[PDB]
RNA sequence: GGGAGUACGGUCGCAAGACUGAAACUCAAAGGAAUUGACGGGGGCCCGCACAAGCGGUGGAGCAUGUGGUUUAAUUCGAAGCAACGCGAAGAACCUUACCAGGUCUUGACAUCCUCUGACAAUCCUAGAGAUAGGACGUCCCCUUCGGGGGCAGAGUGACAGGUGGUGCAUGGUUGUCGUCAGCUCGUGUCGUGAGAUGUUGGGUUAAGUCCCGCAACGAGCGCAACCCUUGAUCUUAGUUGCCAGCAUUCAGUUGGGCACUCUAAGGUGACUGCCGGUGACAAACCGGAGGAAGGUGGGGAUGACGUCAAAUCAUCAUGCCCCUUAUGACCUGGGCUACACACGUGCUACAAUGGACAGAACAAAGGGCAGCGAAACCGCGAGGUUAAGCCAAUCCCACAAAUCUGUUCUCAGUUCGGAUCGCAGUCUGCAACUCGACUGCGUGAAGCUGGAAUCGCUAGUAAUCGCGGAUCAGCAUGCCGCG
RNA sequence: GGUCCGGUAGUUCAGUUGGUUAGAAUGCCUGCCUGUCACGCAGGAGGUCGCGGGUUCGAGUCCCGUCCGGACCGCCA
């Protein structure tokens, strides 16, 4: 018996859906193509890294906003590449699309980016101890109020798995006023499967 | 054996009866909700993630 | 834990006698509303006919007749399960006696409910009724085991 | 440490036995004290529908459903005390569906690569179930300084695809359980030598590790509370598809007119121990008042700590092995998961007059409705059918809530209760109702007349009854979810 | 070899006498209880009477023989 997802609980009261469009009688296919474009862009931008992408609807014209500073580097050199990929989104959606790039300053306190960092450090053969203990203090001095991070799977001791987590700070999950951002990521290793769960207390909301 | 009969579901059958419904994101045949064409496991997943613009964890 | 209680089936506060207390409220402990406030209020008139006096007076007279003043509960001691006499609270008195009247009314068996109940009300106004019978059996049990405090 | 204070030989004793006292063999422990948990038919406190005190139930009968056993060709697999057994399944005639019989295919429905044909398909014919034999038009784009590219399918093609095939004791990710219980920890410092202790104990306090007071402890963190939702009183704004106070009108408070009132949905007010008396050191708090729609976390929901159960899931996911791709991978027809000598679990219907039957009179949620909801009228005594108005919905419809109240008959029976199971005749859906739907008109009418030993839920809108919707979806609800 | 006994549920004993009825414990089966088992609590089936023959309206239970075992005797020179 495990905990409820914190952002899962906080959606709609202190968090927006990250899909801000109304539909009716088109809800199913709008939703489906939303998942399709999410999957496509996440797959093909994983190397550049991106946390969260919102979708917006107007006159049957989809429009997007995409996060993280690295797609900032995709603006300049990939400015041709931005048009090249959004051509694919046009082809998929049928009707043409608009996009926007928003830069997440201070990436050390984005849950998904942190999770992807941990996943990469794990998959290129670095020890969970070094990776996790370094990342927690990185985020803390980046200026979070509290962090708890956790990894699970066959943690080196391949013959049996276990769980482990570090944390330092204040992190209330039961309070429905905090801004506990949450993410999780999956890391595939030779000796099994590794999963990551990281969340950070940014601050309350008023 | 899943790919073969998800493809069956995709293609039209020989009668209007046979076209049962399978969830589209994750191919479970049982317990789809028509309003999303989605079944509970991969429905709850993206529900907690944030998608499905209008729905929230209910309480009353 | 701690004591708890409630009041209900309340008649009006002032210029109220027991007779109209029940004629507008009270008792009725037989089931859901309806089939009570009915199958009753008419039991009383049939005994207005059957006795040349106020049909209410016989009611609480029979009630007084049925009331116990001691009874016995069970306690685990050694291997005997001694039967220990105890007293009855002023409200426990009324609830249990009323209970005996109603359940025996639905046990005795005749053509129909209101005549059953009325016949028992008079058989308890006189001291020869089934509920009164259990009253004296509980009583003789109790002071036959009076010794146990 | 056992072997054993036993064996043998002696000295004692009348005897029981006492003193002296080997060995072979065998084990890597046997032990002392302290430490932390667990546990006791140990103690001291405190809690919980835990028990008492009440209501109604479960098993006794019929049936609905799940499970065990048996049965088959198959009865697809998973689940196994609480915490599995109206559970995965929010729906099995085919489909689902994996399993069984038969008939069939091989780079394979599905995905990327390689070379061609260029845009490729669909309808209809006999065998027909796949599919194949062939047909009648019968393989027909965008850009190209025309070389050839882009996408679209078809053919061949070797790499490959497939695994609801195993392994939850390889895992992720999820979920139950103790448990909404009040605990669980760390920083620094002290004491011990060390396992360790303190804080976290002692007084009361509450639901609480809640608070206050002491205290080698001082603090912090996760838990509790609150922050969230929702129902309870009201202020402002808004009056249409709502509401009609006063008026004229009507059977259609529909109209005319107006937001008066309800109601609707946003923003505030609100209850915060706030105030008074007492108890308590004055503290924390507790008791009683008043105001108050609401007084002491008002009610309910959401929230589920560190962790135990190698708890469940390889059926979303992936190392690991094997199955091969002329087979455990695939397509089609039919059968099954619904079998039935019995056993158990969870439910519905009753066993009757606080009732049956007939007639009249009522009161009303929260939801759903566009391959939808489907009005009115007509047809049928019925399930329904005909032709269909309005409604993308505070307008239309689903939708005539039942229990209940009133009145007539029935007169205690296996009965006008009960309605099981049966033959006949129909309606609906679906290509399709034998295995294997539901509903209806007849005829039928079974067991059952309060259920052993045992056992369960419930602290007031609860239990008990009464209906009404809704997911699953053509049809399939005594189940589940929700509403009054 | 003679005399006397008996022979019953799966096991042990009543009935076997009452010519006109097949019973009591244990075992076994189902359910409950317990986390499971064992106790324990509810319920339930059984033999149709060693074998064969005969009397009788009727044989388990009466009379015969056969099998089975068990008790007693089998002595005098």
């Amino acid at each position: 018996g495990q905990k409820v997802n914190p952002v899962g609980l906080r959606i709609g009261v202190i968090r927006d859906w990250e899909s801000k469009w109304y539909a009716g009688k088109d809800y199913a296919d709008f939703l489906h193509e939303d998942l399709k474009i999410r999957e496509y862009i996440s797959k093909r931008l994983s190397d550049a890294s991106v946390s969260k992408v919102e979708i917006e609807r107007a006159a049957n014209r989809v429009n997007i906003t995409i996060h993280t500073a690295k797609p900032g580097m995709v603006i300049g050199k990939g400015g041709s590449e931005v048009e090249a990929l959004r051509k694919a989104l046009n082809s998929l959606t049928g009707k043409r699309v608009h996009i926007n790039i928003l830069e997440i300053k201070r990436a050390d306190l984005d849950a998904q980016l942190v999770a992807d960092n941990i996943a990469r450090q794990l998959e290129n053969r670095v020890s969970f101890r070094r990776a996790q203990k370094q990342q927690i203090q990185r985020t803390m001095r980046a200026g979070a109020q509290g962090v708890k991070t956790m990894v699970s799977g066959r943690l080196g001791g391949a013959d049996i798995a276990r769980s482990e987590y570090y944390s330092e700070g204040t992190v209330p999950l039961h309070t429905l006023r905090a801004d506990i951002d949450y993410a999780t990521s999956e890391a595939d290793t030779t000796y099994g499967k590794l999963g990551v769960k990281v969340w950070i207390y940014r601050g309350e909301v008023l | 054996a899943k790919k073969s009969m998800i493809a069956k579901q995709q293609r039209t059958p020989k009668f209007k009866v046979q076209e049962y419904t399978r969830c589209e994101r994750c191919g479970r045949p049982h317990s789809v909700i028509r309003k999303f064409k989605l079944c509970r496991i991969c429905f709850r997943e993206l529900a907690y993630k944030g998608q499905i613009p209008g729905v929230k964890k209910a309480s009353w | 834990k701690g004591p708890v209680a409630k009041r209900d089936v309340l008649p009006d506060p002032i210029y109220n006698s027991k007779l109209v207390s029940r004629l507008i409220n009270k008792m009725m402990i037989d089931g859901k509303k309806g089939k009570s406030q009915t199958i009753l209020y008419k039991s009383f008139d049939i005994i207005k006919e059957r006795t040349g006096n106020d049909a209410m007076e016989v009611f609480e007279q029979a009630l007084k007749n049925i009331m116990p003043v001691l009874e016995v509960k069970a306690r685990r001691v050694g291997g005997a399960n001694y039967q220990v006499p105890v007293e009855v609270r002023p409200e426990r008195r009324t609830t249990l006696g009323l209970r005996w009247l109603v359940n025996y009314a639905r046990l005795r068996g005749e053509k129909t409910m209101e005549e059953r109940l009325a016949n028992e009300i008079l058989d308890a106004a006189n001291n020869t009724g089934a509920a009164v019978k259990k009253r004296e059996d509980t009583h003789k049990m109790a002071e036959a085991n009076k010794a146990f405090a």
